[PDB]
RNA sequence: CGGCCCCCUGGACGAAGACUGACGCUCAGGUGCGAAAGCGUGGGGAGCAAACAGGAUUAGAUACCCUGGUAGUCCACGCCGUAAACGAUGUCGACUUGGAGGUUGUGCCCUUGAGGCGUGGCUUCCGGAGCUAACGCGUUAAGUCGACCGCCUGGGGAGUAC
RNA sequence: GUAAAGCGCACGCAGGCGGUUUGUUAAGUCAGAUGUGAAAUCCCCGGGCUCAACCUGGGAACUGCAUCUGAUACUGGCAAG
């Protein structure tokens, strides 16, 4: 049920007497196709070891969103060291209008229509951070209804 | 259930002194006498009585308890009201990672199992002197270590804690796991971690003792229940 | 309520700072810790060396009471400074009860003038004297029993440098430190003060009003270089020092102790 | 190998080897998703014990919290909507629909003791109308039992238990208090009216003294 | 010097909503008052109090759900370095509607959506969410 | 900016009161002050010392080291207008958990003692939230905001040429 | 702050911004209307060339400017505090 998109994979050296010793990094992310999404770095001397236990890091620390139907609720900003990501909730039929890591983790989000852009880097990793950030921090109207003590016809 | 008067006479109103403290624990103070900040008993007592209502419910559904204390004053004291109430206690150093690196350490549990049984059940004696001693060693070791949560099997489903900052790893831990965590928290400890806070003197034998007691009896409740 | 704050200033009311009200029962011992609990925020990590009683043995078992001293709080855990101390103000307070009367009799025996004046000792603590005050006239206890028991006639106090002299014999008969700095001067004038804190370069024994010496390494023993003062003689406690130099202008009086 | 390093939460395994093997699992909250887990890659270890011992109905529950979220686990895998309670023996009255009930009681006997063992008690699979006809079943006996409790004249004891919610079946131990919103409650008559209630159980005791 | 009294109030809100601090003071102003009230209305606070007659002093109490704070944004739009005046189409939608603008109109100081309604445009003070 | 004294003189802070009644903040151009070196004229010249000379060292030593040593350093009046002129952090205002100090006021308190409880100014260190590329900053912000100005747009060529 | 980037420091004209209360005005601001904003082009709904491009009817738009009539919270002006 879950889906599961290996966004990058990168290698790594660590400088020694004898050598370079290399190693791989994997940035992989899962999600059910609904509000709940993770994202998980793992790294190994061989390369499907580390994807490996990237799957299984984001397996761990998932984290849900308030999805209104196939799109967001509202446009949502989220940064995290260089890359800042402006993402915006948009109509049934555009799709994910999104660039490299971000779209990766949409997709397995279960959002369906985005207009997005990744302003500042785009290093993937910090940019799926990102991404994720500005998917947890968008609350939906029922929430904020909650919040602030009203029904939901009075904030519309 | 347990009184102020008896909580007064413990100490447990005794707080760290004034350079020392923690303003998150700006709340739960009520004064500072003699350059040395008073516990607010009145804030202090119903959150305790809170505290001891949860424990007896955890109990009730069968729940696993994990008492910790490695201040190495009530130490001793800790293990006694672990067995009262027959459960899993960390009295001295916790092993970084026991909880969320649980699966390591349950070998160290087995291997600790097999080295208790050699000694006891086989009655096989005839071992090399120093190799004899080296595995007495072994043995003495993982009992300091371990010997609470030998029987514990998995992970505990609540965490009663003596000290915030002196098991800050403990109450981490818990957290990351999500375990609910029930510690007693002096002004100078951090409280944010924690889920069910205790205000009072975690340095004070008595008081630690008091504390200790009247967790056990709502244990033994919850499991008479 | 304000049950608790009644409460509050009662306890208030119901303790005081100073090594006065005896409080503490002991509640655990071992060699070589006593511990009490006088309603203070910690428990006291009390030596043994302050509670046994002029012979070696200690003499206090479980819920027994003595105060022990405050106005200092956590070195980063604890509670207190110690209660031989409130001894002290006990004797203090029999010092002084001559005043009404004009005479404080005990036992005092005074052997031998440290620093001029025999030394004179109350039960368990042992006390120096100036040179007059040991004898009432030029008697002189060198030709008496050793050890002699009289009492105290008191001679001369210096009233803020603890420094009393009393007189065995004869029952019939009957700023501020750095100004005049040149009383225990001469050359050689011994004392009796206790250690304070030894800084591995010394040990700071300092006891006569508000002075400070430092009996620092070479001398304090019979080896010079390889001693760490911590290992051979203590920590607070009253010992054999004498001034050897003195500085009235860079208050460095520089004690000794191979004497 | 989750559940062997204590991460899959596996309470009891109420299953019928050589059938079906539905079984509910608890986990610390951290990210850890136990049913996920029991199943793996497109049912990777599910189908390893779908065709271990024989072809067997495996099936895992994603455990919530306490028993209350066990019964609805152990009506999976179909679709529970409400359930009943009661005391030492609450026995879940399951609560579905007849188009949902022919999955979710499945077979007479086989999917009835399954679910039954699920919860370590028993189950009693009904319908969504059943609730509501047992459920009314119960308001008119706390009434339907020839009225004996209080009882005054019959005509305000119509209009009491008109707002009057599950009769007056010992009453008085709730709130005293939203009676007396009532249109009519002068002096305390109906607060007293309770109070015959009351005297009207020691007069059922009366009648046990009667009979015992 | 002290030059936009309506942004300091909304900074000193935004400080306190950070500090989890319980209540905000800060010196009374008529149209700190309405804005005051607006939120209010508008639930982002629990209530304001002003007192004083010399000096009067404002005082809101700021509002936590769930442990975190209520007042989740709160920007000035308008400042007297640049000002903001919107016509009742171009208003905007905060939050897509979810939050709120307060904005001046002739008929008082209202929410973007009491604007709307009414057919006003005017200045538009700050965001909320 | 550092020995004492005197004469003339600017600012800062506190204590209470009394008064004025927005008179404020910032500032392109503009104006002033602006280390050291340097220049001009006139004085002065102990020590030190660019330049210079000799002796060493060295492969060489137009240096480092040694022996000497003149401009200058000093004073008066002019000019120069730059420095890693640095907190490499523009100015003004508001708001946001703490601890340990220093210094300088000041209110009360039995100063019963060097103290006890406050309340102001300036200031050193550590550290929380938050911020930050990280390092770190952290109520003296590099946090949260407002007002005004200055400045940046790849490295060199070049802060050079005209 | 260290990546390029805080004038060495100040005073200060012009300029920019400006505590708080009341009154007034109505310049800014907002609302409505009128006049205009050529046609074509763009966009919406239609029609015609077999379709399309292309042609074409009607609308919308042309974010503006000018006026007149209102609104007066904010900014400004004026008057008093």
């Amino acid at each position: 049920e879950l889906q599961e998109k290996l966004i990058a994979v990168n290698r790594v050296s660590k400088t020694v007497k004898g050598g370079r010793i290399f190693s791989f990094t994997a940035l992989t992310v899962v999600g059910d196709g609904n509000g709940r999404v993770g994202f998980g770095y793992g790294k190994a001397r061989e390369v499907p070891a580390a994807i490996q236990k990237a799957m299984e890091k984001a397996r761990r620390n998932m984290i849900n969103v308030a999805l209104n139907n196939g799109t967001l609720q509202h446009p949502v900003k989220g940064v995290h060291t260089g890359s800042r990501v402006f993402m915006q909730p948009a109509s049934e039929g555009t799709g994910i209008i999104a660039g490299g890591a971000m779209r990766a983790v949409l997709e397995v989000a279960g959002v369906h229509n985005v207009l997005a852009k990744a302003y500042g880097s785009t290093n993937p990793i910090n940019v799926v951070r990102a991404t994720i950030d500005g998917l947890e921090n968008m609350n939906s109207p029922e929430m904020v209804a909650a919040k602030r003590g009203k029904s939901v016809e009075e904030i519309l | 259930t347990v009184s102020m008067r008896d909580m007064l006479k413990a100490g447990v109103h005794f707080g760290h002194q004034t350079r020392y403290w923690n303003p998150k624990m700006k709340p739960f103070i009520f004064g500072a006498r003699n350059k040395v900040h008073i516990i607010n008993l009145e804030k202090t007592v119903p959150m305790f009585n809170e505290a001891l209502a949860e424990l007896n419910k955890i109990a009730s559904r069968k729940g696993k308890i994990l008492f910790v204390g490695t201040k190495r004053a009530a130490s001793e004291a800790v293990k006694d009201a672990a067995l009262s109430c027959d459960q899993f206690f960390v009295n001295h150093r916790w092993l970084g990672g026991m909880l969320t690196n649980w699966k390591t350490v349950r070998q160290s549990i087995k291997r600790l199992k097999d080295l208790e049984t050699q000694s006891q059940d086989g009655t096989f004696d005839k071992l090399t002197k120093k190799e004899a001693l080296m595995r007495t060693r072994e043995l003495e070791k993982l009992e300091n270590s371990l010997g609470g949560i030998k029987d514990m099997g998995g992970l505990p489903d609540a965490l009663f804690v003596i000290d915030a900052d002196h098991e800050h790893i403990a109450i981490k831990e818990a957290n990351n796991l999500g375990i609910p965590v029930f510690a007693i928290v002096d002004t100078n400890s951090d409280p944010d971690g924690v889920d069910f806070v205790i205000p009072g003197n975690d340095d004070a034998i008595r008081a630690v003792t008091l504390y200790l007691g009247a967790v056990a009896a709502t244990v033994r409740e919850g499991r008479s229940q | 309520e304000s049950f608790a704050q009644l409460f509050e200033e009662s306890l208030k009311e119901i303790e005081t700072r100073p090594g006065s009200i005896v409080r503490g029962v002991v509640v655990a011992i071992d060699k070589d810790v006593v511990l009490v609990d006088a309603g203070l925020k910690s428990e006291s990590a009390i030596p043994a060396e302050q509670f046994k009683n002029a012979q070696g043995e200690l003499e206090i078992q479980v819920g027994d009471e003595v105060d022990v001293a405050l106005d200092a709080v956590e070195d980063g855990f604890g509670e207190t400074l110690l209660s031989r101390e409130k001894a002290k103000r006990h004797e203090a307070w029999i010092t002084l009860e001559k005043a009404y009367e004009d005479a404080e009799t005990v036992t005092g025996v005074i052997n031998g003038k440290v620093k001029g004046g025999f030394t004179v000792e109350l039960n368990g603590i042992r006390a120096f004297l100036p040179g007059s005050l040991v004898d009432v006239r030029p008697v002189r206890d060198t030709l008496h029993l050793e050890g002699k028991e009289l009492e105290f006639k008191v001679i001369k106090l210096d009233q803020k440098r603890n420094n009393v002299v009393v007189s065995r014999r004869a029952v019939i008969e009957s700023e501020d430190p750095w100004v005049a700095i040149a009383k225990r001067y001469p050359e050689g004038t011994k004392l009796t003060g206790r250690v304070t804190n030894l800084t591995d370069y010394g040990c700071f024994v300092e006891i006569e009003e508000g002075v400070e010496g430092l009996v620092h390494v070479s001398e304090m023993d019979w080896t010079n270089k390889n001693i760490h003062p911590s290992k051979v003689v203590n920590v607070g406690d009253v010992v054999e020092v004498m001034v050897l130099d003195i500085d009235e202008e860079r208050r460095r009086i520089s004690l000794g102790l191979k004497q | 190998p989750e559940i062997g390093e204590e991460v899959i939460e596996i309470k009891a395994a109420a299953r019928d080897p050589g059938s079906r093997a539905k079984i509910a699992v608890k986990t610390n909250d951290k990210r850890i998703d136990p049913v996920g887990a029991c199943v793996g890659m497109r049912g990777a270890r599910v189908q390893a014990v779908s065709t271990e011992l024989g072809g067997e109905r495996i099936d895992i529950v994603l455990w919530d919290d306490n028993p209350a979220q066990f019964v609805i686990n152990a009506m999976a895998p179909a679709d529970v909507a409400s359930i009943v309670v009661d005391e030492d023996k609450h026995t879940m009255d399951i609560a579905v629909e007849a188009g949902n009930l022919a999955q979710a009681i499945g077979r007479n006997g086989q999917n009835v003791r399954l679910a039954s063992q699920l919860s370590g008690w028993e189950l009693n699979v009904m319908t969504v109308d059943d609730l509501q006809a047992k459920h009314q079943a119960e308001a008119h006996a706390a009434i339907d039992t020839f009225t004996k409790y209080l009882d005054i004249d019959e005509d305000f004891a119509t209009v009491l238990v008109e707002e009057g919610f599950s009769t007056l079946e010992e009453l008085a131990y709730v709130p005293m208090k939203e009676l007396l919103e009532i249109e009519g409650l002068d002096e305390p008559t109906v607060e007293a009216l309770r109070e015959r209630a009351k005297n009207a159980l020691a007069t059922i005791a009366q009648a046990q003294e009667e009979s015992l | 010097s002290m030059q936009d009294p309506i942004a300091d109030m909304l900074t000193r809100i935004r400080n306190g909503q950070a500090a989890n601090k319980a209540a905000v003071t800060m010196p009374s102003s008529k149209l700190k008052v309405a804005i005051a009230n607006v939120l209010k209305e508008e639930g982002f606070i629990e209530d304001f109090k002003v007192e004083g007659d010399t000096k009067p002093e404002l005082e809101l109490t700021l509002k936590y759900f769930q442990g975190k704070a209520v007042v989740e944004s709160i920007q000035r739009v308008s400042r007297p370095g640049l000002r903001i005046y919107k016509r009742k189409d171009e208003l905007p939608k905060v939050m897509a509607g979810l939050g709120i603008a307060v904005v001046s109109t002739s008929k008082g100081v209202m929410t973007d959506r009491a604007a709307r309604q009414a057919g006003l445009g005017g200045e538009i003070i700050c965001y909320v969410a």
